[PDB]
């Protein structure tokens, strides 16, 4: 399910992990893509599996030149071991019937690796929202019910909003395998955090930024609160791709 | 880096970023589903050959009805949606009856493969308040007939562009038919042959 | 990436502000097949490379008559050039029915610019995936008008729209000026030689493949196939 | 056919006597304040209309009213005959299928 | 998104697919069409020759050394027309599939002089659910990491991105993409960041750089795709390089009027003349 | 942003904008710079007309269209809507002449055009216009008067200004031109060399300078510069660009 | 059971069977403003309040009670431009009523258009049913009448009813306080305690809007008498 | 509509929230904030006045053009707040309705009624899913032949309602405070009196003072019931007066 | 399913109108309607539902419609999408009389109504409507019958049957307790009695909670009169007798 860049096969007992969970505009995918460019990540493997379409290309993040012509994969994860966090990310969409085999692997993986406080990364439909949800702010958080207490302690002081669940079915319009996930980390005890929003399909770039805005409030992994805040990778160039027809205009 | 869910095939009045009109493809595709049928034109006539599916003995063989009678001097077999078909023949049949009252004379074959053409291209451009082909027919029909040119084979496609050819073969062994009659054809054939 | 939304319908304004589909209308056009079209001080000449779907069906007709004086260039959709030529015909048919004169090129495709221009600003309708190349005489001389997908038309010496059609337009533009003074033969050639500069070098020009279009001062358009293109392919130099 | 021939001088004018005084609206409109203002118009009344009842139904025409300001205007139109008391009413799907233009 | 009507609800697309998993999220009628959908879908590898099921991966059977494959109408031309009559090549194994899209097959040949030697002319399409299937079918689960794997396949100018439009790109251009122990020059200039592939050549690939095989992918974007000779023109310098060096005879006379053969005969698109 | 809320015209973003209008304004910012400067005599019109390729006839795609005897049209953004309004501003000034008898004032076509344009951008069955476009006409007793008008449907007048990519730069140098001093030929030449100026020939290859206008050395009549003076105000334009 | 997609459209049924909209209308028609109806047997009352935000408001520029005819009026409680709308067509049809039939339209008669109205909006899809209950009142045939025309077209007579918010409590508080034989000059004084209940503030003769039906017809009050009865009771 | 009614509840125009409220018109009315101005109208005993800013954002704009002050009919004026080609449109469709008016009844329109006609066609656009709300809200003024003087404003939603002193745009709810507080103390509320007290309100709102150019000033009064517009002169006059007491 | 349940003419996979089931349910959602069929006459014992102490009955049916002179119906589901059909069956009926100069034949009229409604289902953008019908009538041809419509569009001559709130209870109890030849207007109204205090479980009926209309031929001439509430209180009373006296043979 795990596969190593090379031989070292990386151990990541005490880690973080986080991943990009599947969106509505891959908002979770952009908020990962800046994390990861902003803090240096190095891929140390590759989530290799069947669930998730294949795909190719340079790396995101090309930098320097060397670094320019490095061959990415779908599922490519990063890590660095200065801040304990490991960073999985999604690169494609999902097959029918294959959110559960998926969800299964990584819950697994991260069992064996001996990494917790999995971070879910998400985003739900903005016009699947409530009024109160309407008028509130679209950021909403969710917590495992074996998550560490001091962390709940710490949300708590932040004042964030927990996702509306309605018996009490929670349910995400949006979230894609994020409510699977959260039931399936549920069954399996452990620690793990989704961090979601209410967004629509379009430039979501400034989701994205809100969204590791969000995360940094818990994890406090950059300053507070400003110039080139989140370094955004190389590769978000032509968000539509071509150019302009000279003839039309 | 991630990859899109970009849909182009619903819409019939939708572009695909090549260009293509996926509704199109897909009547033809449908084309593909039904039975084979091979027309040949030669010096001495035409010969349209289809082939009856018949799913049980009981269903009468006469019944399914796929190379029909235009006029007098035009035939034509289908291939695919059958009241596709019926439709686009019963416009057939109706305009060699107006060009006749018209003009006291035949309607030449290209002229009727024209005017099916020009019906089998309304899917949302009739721009009429009747109720027209809001989808593509899902036929193709071979309109083999002999006229003052001598014989003559056209075959109309769902996108509404009619061909003349020598030898034509549609259905769902379109291309093996296709390649065994440009093997065999030749121009100087008789029509026994 | 963050175009999907955008790019489904012809009403819906991108944030960067271009319509997708008018552009896609394009690309279908430019997925057609190659016309070149080049005028004289006297003459204006269509010559069409046809194609054909098979060995055994006849090459499908890319020339199309729409008056005495004027003539067409077929390429992308074929339902939508007859819609067109259906349209131009009727026009050119009650100009003469109510001035009882030609009608000039210039009107009829302002005229086909208006047309196109309706379904591109309307729901449920979809540009006109064709792209003409005009060839006529009027009372100021030749005309060649090349017509896109997009309602906007151009008025050009010598043009190229369709597949592998920039050779073509870079060989039109290096003898622009042999172009607008030479005799109609020499002209034709240019027009056949463009026409050749598409084709893959492998291939060449045969009898069955070419459609010459041509109307002058006092000839009238005339689509010449096969034999009748023959004599003009008589002469032609090795590439 | 003799139908097309009117019997009153005065029916053909009221027969259509909602229909020529949205023509003349729009013409002073048109005359006055410029293209917009009927195609504004034709538009809105093209909208309300097309939300209605089936044609076996006989409908409000509530919005079509206050776009045309009858809202608060009663002619013989109104009162003489009763579209709702009919006496005459087709096959529903029938009624539907004219209305979409099929027949 | 479907309008049918005046006041019809139409909801927005999402790019990532999440629609479909929401409503696909039992009765065992469903379930039953549903695995027999799945065994209809399924990649079905086996030999025409002697009609004997190939159970066993292609990879686990016969050793093999350099792998070409070759996705797209376009990229099998070439290779019938150059690599072909170059030599021998006898057909093993013929993976069979059914897809909701779509001379479609993927016929698998080895070359009788070297057969550590192999050829791949997928003509047919694949399904996103169906290449890690067909992987595991050919590939096997355990590779070799020993195998020059040059993938060809042709794509659309419209698909490429970058500053400059559709049309004023140069139509017949070709960019590359290797893996990390791929250390061969790659002869073309690399594909663009935000560029990104999404078919068989990208599983692939994929496979490939996950376990440490030697490959390089070829893109040869093009504006027409229909059995067209300026694609296999553009494919050439990909044979003027090495691994294909040995495979192609110094005889392009015979290759480019096997190219010629392919072209002629070639359907054209009815709806554009 | 109005992520969700940019796809019809006839929705509005939780903060009150169509951005359906705004995405139409950005396709008129799209295309080349056309400016005009109104003067004492009379308006005077430019435009930086890009020529595609060397193929296309001198005069292809014309941006300057004269809608009525005495009123002139320079457009901008999308060519197919601005011949579009054109047309419709055609057929309103000539339903004014047959109708009152004279010729419309030009506000008042504005207003026409303009609250066209508004319409079309009120539904959602119909997508706003991509241009925009400016109303100049001369008389007697009107006197000089220029209008431009936007996609949302405005109709402003104006002693000088510019639509395009360099629209700002355009209007600077008219905001430093003292246009209300001068007379038509003088105003020609600086719209000349405020075109020449704006035009980046880096990211466009080459370009064709239409000029047109109508003041009362025109008997209140909109045509194109003469050639000469055409060809004058160039060479005094190169002349101003070289130092 | 989410149900979103069936929430989001009227013309679609939810699985259970429940128009959603409908609902969503009538929780508009909830947020209204109070209006309370007591039919006694003198006559009939409609009391309603008129919540105006700033002094600078003209009493006399629009009144939430309005005649239909000369001796029908009605109260609504939800949505004003709406309630505007329904008198203008309630007036016309009543107006039509008495050409053809040269009689004054009964009550009854006038609520079952007005609720056929309601119901031709709230069928076809492309449209909203009207956010607004409208309480009727009138006097035939020598009897007071009270009736209430729901979003959804469904009218029902009442003897004593209260819309708008806290519309439950002054339901409960009608049903402690009404009386059979109870009559006109009263049934105002109950209607003015329901608002009280439901007020939140003191009630002036600009604070709320009372209208009265009787033999002799239907009648606005005037600001005058508002304030008199207000006294009365307080 | 014919593109396709919208999913979410504040997508579309009809469908209904969980409360039953409808947010494009409360999006209406948000764009109607960001008109970017503001404007007050005050009623008194012998005129109405409505005072807007006038705001010419380039030199190059000619400011006789630029003007949010129209006059629907000889008697009745108004002032427009929002977006400008929707205040344009709503004001052509008054001035129609108000000739209409006139050509059918014999007798010029009242303010009350025209607002009415406004609020009515605006209630038509909530309903429908095809149309809009105007993102403008409209003021209309004029003496009545009994009732004197009459102030109405008249909004997206649908009310049409009438004010002794009215204020829209960005300050509204700072204007209405203020024009409250004045109301309450009740003056003589004669011309100059109107005027003033509608120039000071914008200023406290705006906390700026005008030059003769930053307002635009239209009066009708009892003696004149004529829409008139207050030249340059009189505003700068009626400024001078403000200052020197 | 969440699909093919949007438009009223999508065909689910299994070709279901999903549409129409919903309807179907929104009837079941409605109170209890009752019709027995009898050699004597037929009639409709219905539950009125709304019994607010202070709402006021100023017709003399509350749901109970009459569409002729030798017609009646009754109404389960929403009420103004009820009172639009009431006012077309009625139309219908007037229709033919003028055309025909003699009373329609109830089946005539239920297969007008149910074309109608079939047509509302047929079409998209049209909600159907959700009113589930019971006919009593005597006609020239077929005497006193009973008839039910449903929202789809289909009708059924039934001898005894329910629509709305425990409708399979009581198609059993009257399966259970019908006498297809022998049932006579006094035992059908015990039966109705029966089943509608069974199925009302609130508690027993106080002549205010039902509402029953009888159907019978007097003189030539179709008689539709409302039992008054006296004559209800009678029925219950007697119903409750038999019950005690059963109960107590029971021993």
């Amino acid at each position: 399910m795990f596969v190593p860049c090379g031989e070292s096969a990386p151990d990541l007992a005490g880690f973080t992990l986080l991943m990009p969970a599947v969106s509505v505009g891959n908002v979770g995918q952009l908020a990962m893509d800046l994390i990861i460019s902003t803090l240096n990540m190095s891929k140390i493997g590759y989530f290799y599996t069947d669930c998730l379409v294949p795909m190719v290309g340079n790396n995101p993040y090309a930098t320097t030149e060397g670094n320019s012509t490095e061959l990415s994969i779908n599922a490519e994860v990063y890590s660095l071991p200065s801040r304990k966090l490991v960073a999985l990310q999604l690169r494609s969409i999902f097959i029918k019937y294959k959110s559960k085999p998926f969800c299964e692997k990584l819950l697994s993986w991260v069992k064996s690796s001996g990494c917790a406080r999995v971070i879910v990364l998400s985003s739900s439909h903005s016009y699947q929202r409530n009024d109160l949800q309407l008028r509130s702010t679209p950021f909403r958080y969710l917590l495992t019910p074996s998550m560490q207490k001091s962390v709940q302690n710490k949300i708590k002081s932040l004042n964030w909003e927990e996702m509306e669940k309605s018996e009490f079915c929670i349910r995400i319009p949006g979230g894609g395998i994020t409510k699977t996930l959260y039931d399936e980390s549920c069954s399996k005890e452990i620690q793990m955090a989704v961090l979601l929003k209410f967004v629509s399909e379009g430039d979501n770039i400034p989701d994205a930024l809100g969204l590791v805005e969000y995360l940094n409030e818990w994890l406090q992994i950059l300053k507070p609160l400003s110039a080139s805040r989140w370094k955004i990778p190389s590769s978000w160039r032509l968000l539509f791709g071509s150019g302009l027809p000279p003839a039309l205009f | 880096m991630f990859l899109t869910r970009s849909e182009y095939d619903r819409g019939v009045n939708t572009f695909s970023p090549e260009g293509r009109l996926f509704q199109v493809e897909y009547a033809i595709e449908a084309i593909k589903l039904g039975s084979t049928a091979i027309g040949i034109q030669t010096s001495e006539g035409v010969c349209l050959a289809v082939e009856k599916r018949i799913t049980s003995p009981l269903m009468e063989p006469s019944s399914i009805e796929k190379i029909v009678e235009i006029d007098a001097h035009i035939g034509c077999a289908m291939s695919g949606l059958i009241a596709d078909a019926k439709t686009l023949i019963d416009k057939a049949r109706v305009e060699t009856q107006n060009h006749w009252f018209t003009y006291n004379e035949t309607m030449t074959v290209e002229s009727v493969t024209q005017a099916v053409s020009n019906l089998a291209l309304q899917f949302g451009e009739e721009d009429a308040d009747p109720g027209a082909m809001s989808r593509p027919f899902g036929v193709a029909l071979l309109f083999g007939g002999v006229d003052e040119k001598g014989p003559q084979l056209f075959h109309m496609d769902p996108s509404g562009t009619f061909v003349q050819c020598d030898a034509r073969a549609i259905g769902s062994a379109s291309e093996g038919a296709q390649s065994s009659l440009q093997e065999v054809y030749h121009k100087s054939m008789t029509l026994k042959e | 990436m963050f175009r999907n939304q955008y790019d489904n319908d012809v009403t819906v304004w991108s944030p960067q502000g271009r319509i997708h589909q008018i552009e896609y209308a394009m690309e279908a056009v430019k997925q057609g097949s190659a016309t070149v079209g080049l005028k004289s001080k006297t003459h204006a000449v269509l010559v069409a490379l046809k194609r054909a779907q098979s060995e055994l069906a006849a090459h499908q007709k890319k020339i199309l008559h729409v008056d005495n004086h004027i003539g067409i260039s077929i390429a992308g959709l074929t339902a939508d050039a007859r819609l067109l030529c259906n349209f131009m015909r009727q026009e050119c048919l009650d100009s003469r029915f109510v001035f009882d004169r030609p009608l000039p090129v210039s009107r009829l495709v302002s005229l086909i610019g208006s047309k196109t221009q309706i379904p591109t600003q309307r729901y449920g309708r979809r540009p006109y995936g064709v792209g003409l190349l005009i060839a006529g005489y009027d009372d100021m001389g030749p005309h060649i008008f090349q017509t896109c997908p997009s309602a906007n038309y151009f008025d050009c010496r010598a043009m190229s729209i369709g597949a592998r059609s920039q050779s073509a337009r870079t060989y039109l533009e290096r003898h622009m000026s042999e172009f607008m003074e030479c005799n109609l033969n020499e002209l034709v050639k240019h027009g056949l030689r463009a026409l050749r500069e598409t084709l893959p070098a492998e291939q060449d020009l045969t009898t069955k493949n070419v459609s010459i279009g041509i109307v002058g001062k006092d000839l009238e358009f005339t689509i010449y196939d096969d034999d009748d293109v023959s004599p003009f392919l008589e002469g032609l130099e090795e590439r | 056919k003799n139908e097309l021939l009117p019997s009153h001088p005065l029916e053909l004018s009221e027969k259509n006597f909602q229909l020529n005084q949205d023509k003349m609206n729009f013409s002073t409109l048109r005359n006055i304040q410029g293209l917009f203002a009927p195609l504004k118009l034709q538009m809105e009344f093209k909208a309300v209309q097309q939300v209605q009842r089936l044609p076996f139904l006989s409908s409000s025409n509530l919005s079509l009213d206050v776009l045309r300001g009858n809202d608060e205007t009663i002619g013989f139109e109104d009162i003489l005959n009763d579209p709702s008391q009919s006496e005459v009413m087709g096959e529903p799907h029938l009624m539907v299928e004219y209305k979409l233009g099929l027949l | 998104m479907a309008a049918t009507f005046f006041g019809e609800v139409v909801k927005a697309p999402c790019r990532a697919g999440t629609e479909d998993e929401e409503e696909e999220e039992e009765t065992p009628e469903d379930r039953e069409v549903r695995l027999q959908l799945a065994r209809k879908r399924e990649v079905r590898l086996l030999r025409r020759q002697t009609k004997t099921s190939l159970e066993v991966s292609l990879l686990e059977k016969y050793p093999c050394s350099k792998f070409i494959i070759a996705i797209g109408n376009n990229a099998v031309a070439f290779l019938s027309s150059f690599v072909m009559n170059s030599g021998v090549w006898e057909e093993v194994g013929c993976a069979k599939l059914w897809n909701e899209w779509c001379e479609a097959f993927c016929v698998f040949y080895h070359l009788k002089s070297n057969p550590s030697v192999f050829l791949c002319q997928c003509s047919c399409y694949v399904a996103e659910d169906q290449q890690y299937q067909w992987l595991e079918k050919v590939f096997g689960s355990c590779p070799r990491k020993n195998m020059q794997i040059t993938i060809l396949t042709c794509r659309h100018v419209t698909d490429y991105k970058t500053s400059e439009s559709t049309g004023s790109l140069p139509s017949p251009f070709l960019r590359a993409l290797k893996t990390q122990n791929f250390k061969d020059s790659a002869c073309c200039p690399l594909l663009e960041q935000p560029n990104i592939v999404h078919d068989l050549p990208a599983a692939v690939l994929s496979y490939c750089q996950v376990w440490k095989i030697p490959a390089i992918l070829y893109l040869c974007y093009t504006d027409v795709m229909k059995l067209d000779l300026i694609t296999v023109e553009a494919f050439k310098p990909i044979l003027s390089t090495r691994s294909l060096k040995g495979l192609v005879k110094n005889i392009p006379q015979s290759t480019e009027i096997l190219k010629k053969l392919m072209t002629t005969n070639e359907i054209q698109s009815n709806i554009y003349t | 942003i109005g992520t969700g809320y940019d796809l019809s015209a006839s929705t509005f973003s939780p903060d009150g904008r169509v951005f359906q209008v705004e995405y139409a304004m950005k396709a008129v910012e799209n295309s080349s710079t056309a400016i005009g400067i109104r003067c004492k005599d009379g308006v005077v019109f430019g435009v930086e007309k890009l020529v595609l390729s060397k193929l296309y006839e001198e005069g292809s795609n014309k941006r300057l269209f004269n809608v009525d005897r005495h009123v002139g049209m320079a457009v901008a953004g999308l060519l197919a809507d601005a011949r579009s309004l054109a047309d419709i501003a055609r057929e309103e000034a000539s339903n004014f002449r047959s109708n009152f008898g004279y010729n419309i004032p030009l506000k008042h076509l504005a207003d026409r055009v303009a609250m066209y344009v508004h319409a079309y951008t009120l539904y959602s069955a119909v997508r706003p216009f991509g241009c925009s476009f400016m109303l100049g006409s001369y008389s007697v007793n009107d006197g000089a008067q220029l209008y431009m008008i936007d996609p949302s449907g405005v109709s402003y007048g104006y002693w000088g200004c510019a639509i395009g990519k360099a629209r700002q730069a355009a209007k600077t140098e008219i905001e430093k031109l003292q246009m209300k001093e001068m007379t038509c030929r003088d105003i020609v030449k600086e719209v000349a060399k405020i075109i020449y100026i704006v035009h980046d020939e880096v990211k466009d290859k080459a370009f064709e300078l239409e000029l047109s206008w109508v003041g009362e050395l025109t008997n209140g009549r909109h045509e194109i510069v003469p050639k000469d003076i055409r060809e004058e105000a160039e060479k005094y334009a190169k002349e101003s660009l070289k130092e | 059971m989410a149900e979103r997609g069936y929430s989001f459209s009227l013309t679609t049924f939810s699985p259970s069977g429940k128009l959603v909209q409908i609902e969503y209308a009538l929780a508009a028609v909830a947020g209204g403003a109070p209006s309370v109806g007591i039919k006694a047997a003198n006559g009939v009352v409609l009391a309603t309040e008129k919540k105006q935000k700033s002094i600078l408001y003209d009493e006399r520029s629009v009144h939430k009670v309005e005649p239909i005819t000369k001796h029908i009026g009605l109260v609504y409680s939800g949505m004003g431009p709406d309630y505007r709308v329904l008198v203008h067509r309630a007036r016309k049809l009543a107006q039509q009523y008495y050409l053809v039939y040269q009689e004054p339209i009964p009550t009854a008669q006038l609520v079952q258009r007005v609720a056929s109205v309601m119901q031709e909006y709230t069928q076809s899809g492309g449209v909203r049913p009207f956010g607004v209950s409208l309480l009727i009142c009138g006097w035939n045939e020598g009897r007071p009448y009270l009736f209430q025309s729901d979003p959804s077209g469904a009218y029902f007579a009442w003897k004593a009813t209260a819309m708008g918010k806290n519309y439950v409590n002054g339901k409960t508080f009608l049903e402690k306080r009404y009386n059979e034989d109870l009559e006109l000059e009263d049934a105002i004084h109950t209607a003015i305690l329901t608002l009280k209940e439901s007020f939140e503030g003191q009630m002036t003769e600009d604070n709320i809007e009372v209208g009265i039906c009787n033999e002799a017809g239907f009648r606005r009050l005037t600001p005058t008498e508002v304030k008199d009865y207000l006294a009365a009771i307080a | 509509m014919s593109r396709g009614s919208s999913a979410g509840f504040d997508r579309h125009i009809t469908i209904f929230s969980p409360e039953g409220r409808l947010y494009q018109v409360e999006y209406a009315f948000k764009a109607i904030n960001q008109g970017g101005l503001t404007s007050v109208a005050v009623r008194g005993k012998d005129c109405a006045v409505i005072v807007t800013q006038k705001k010419v954002p380039d030199k190059l704009l000619d400011s006789s053009t630029v003007t949010h002050l129209f006059k629907i009919t000889e008697n009745i004026g108004c002032v427009m707040t929002g977006m400008t080609a929707d205040s344009r449109s709503q004001v052509q469709r008054a001035r129609y309705e108000a000739a209409n008016w006139k050509y059918k009844y014999g007798y010029e329109i009242p303010v009350d009624m025209l607002c009415k006609r406004i609020a009515d066609i605006s209630q038509v656009y909530t309903q429908n899913a095809e149309m809009r709300p105007l993102g403008c809200c409209m003021i209309l003024i004029g003496i009545d032949e009994e009732q004197g003087p009459q102030v109405y404003k008249c909004d997206p939603a649908g009310y049409y309602c009438g004010f002794k002193a009215t204020a829209a745009g960005v300050k509204q709810t700072e204007s209405t405070s203020f024009l409250e507080k004045k109301v309450k103390k009740k003056f003589d509320w004669t011309f100059e009196q109107t005027v003033e007290t509608a120039i000071t309100c914008l200023s406290t709102v705006l906390s700026i003072d005008f030059k003769p150019s930053e307002i635009e000033v239209g009066v009708v009064t009892v003696e004149n019931p004529k829409f008139r517009i207050l030249t340059e002169a009189e505003i700068d006059a009626h400024l001078v007066a403000l200052a020197e007491r | 399913s969440r699909r093919y349940d949007s438009r009223t003419t999508i065909f689910s996979p299994e070709g279901r109108l999903y549409q129409v089931e919903y309807a179907m349910e929104a009837i079941g959602h409605a109170g209890t309607c009752l019709g027995i069929l009898a050699n004597d006459g037929v009639l409709l014992a219905a539950e009125r539902r709304n019994i607010h102490k202070l709402l006021d009955e100023v017709f003399f049916s509350e749901k109970i419609y009459k569409l002729n002179e030798d017609m009646a119906c009754s109404v389960a589901g929403i009420t103004s999408d009820a009172n639009v059909l009431t006012n077309e069956l009625r139309l219908i009926a007037q229709r033919y009389l003028l055309q025909y100069q003699e009373p329609i034949p109830c089946e005539q009229l239920v297969t007008a109504l149910c074309d109608i409604k079939q047509a509302y289902t047929q079409f998209g953008g049209k909600r159907p409507f959700g009113v589930s019908l019971l006919y009593i009538g005597w006609d020239k041809h077929y005497g006193f019958q009973l008839y039910q419509s449903d929202p789809s569009g289909n009708y059924g001559g039934w001898k005894a049957t329910c629509i709305g709130n425990n409708s399979a209870a009581a198609v059993s109890m009257l399966k259970q307790d019908y006498k297809e030849g022998e049932m006579t207007l006094k035992s059908a109204l015990a039966l109705a009695i029966k089943v509608l205090n069974k199925t009302m479980d609130v508690s027993k009926l106080s002549a205010e909670k039902v509402e029953i209309a009888t159907l019978t031929r007097e003189n030539g001439k179709t008689v539709i009169r409302v039992l008054k509430q006296k004559e209800v209180e009678q029925l219950i009373k007697k119903h409750e007798e038999e019950e005690a006296k059963a109960e107590r043979e029971k021993k």
